[PDB]
């Protein structure tokens, strides 16, 4: 801090770590566990049935109302069947006329793990 | 504190309720229209919505328009399936809270 | 068959089904794949080993 | 004793291999009346055991 008494912590990454202070004479210790955010997001729909050409627009609502610099690295398993883009909205535009695409979100600024949404073609 | 330490009451230990998810996949089920065979006899009385077949009879005067030879197979797509596994038990109850030796030299 | 009475022809080739027909299906789901559990950043937190 | 502690060969530890099962699912397929094609006309000659079309 400005007086050197306080210390502002910033857990940028993840994992357990210790933060020291008071370099003068005796130095104390204080553990700072960088536990994962695990802000579980939820897709608007999971069991969706897309059609040829038409792509039902989906969304990825996070557990909290908003996150600091929140963004989604949207991925689409079997990209030929369908693809998604954006962070909040998905836009699962289909290409193939049959298949199952496991469209799962991926929070770039947070935990990678996120809920998936299988887009059926029947 | 104590001479020997461990992670039992407050620490990052192991053991928990297993949870997992399976990516969406397409399952194909083929409903073959053949091998149904024939049951019952000539009507008589026949139930509604019965699939009509042919007896391979030589029509003396009429034309058997309901009998034909298949040329290509029929391919169908089945619906979705299971999602993932359910909760499972982790660890043994009688061995629960087992002591771990951690005394130092 | 819609249970239609034949006006002139005899529909003797169509009859109800009383015995089930065995059908063969393809393969299906087998098991789930690997999934991530817990956070590596906060997992395995170091514990103080200082004696009393 | 030893300064480092571990339970591998013989010790009262925790954690095991979880066992779980998936709920029963049934596969439903629709037998479409189209896409079966057609060859030739009224018999004539027809393949034995062929599906009626």
């Amino acid at each position: 801090n400005a007086n050197s008494l306080t210390a502002v912590i910033t857990a940028n990454g993840e994992g357990n770590v210790t933060i020291t202070a008071d370099n003068g004479t005796k130095t104390a210790s204080c553990e700072i566990v960088s536990i994962p955010q695990i802000d579980s997001i939820s897709l608007s729909q999971s069991d969706v049935t897309v059609s040829r050409g038409s792509q039902y627009i989906l969304t990825a609502t996070l557990s909290p109302a908003n996150a600091p610099n929140q963004n989604i690295t949207w991925t689409s398993s079997n990209p030929n069947i369908a693809t998604v883009s954006g962070t909040s909205t998905q836009g699962t535009i289909n290409a193939l006329l049959a298949g199952f695409t496991e469209i799962t979100a991926t929070t770039e600024e947070g935990n990678r793990v996120a809920v998936c949404t299988v887009r059926v073609d029947l | 504190a104590g001479g020997t330490g461990g992670r039992v009451f407050n620490t990052i230990r192991t053991e928990n309720v297993p949870l997992m998810t399976v990516n969406g996949s397409s399952f194909s089920l083929s409903s073959n229209t053949h091998s149904h065979n024939m049951v019952f006899g000539r009507g008589d009385a026949s139930g509604h919505n019965s699939s009509p077949n042919w007896y391979s009879p030589g029509g003396g005067y009429s034309q058997r328009t309901d009998n034909d030879t298949h040329t290509h197979t029929i391919s169908g797509s089945v619906s979705l399936g299971r999602d993932d596994i359910s909760r499972q038990p982790i660890n043994t109850l009688p061995p629960f809270r087992a002591a771990h030796i951690w005394r130092r030299i």
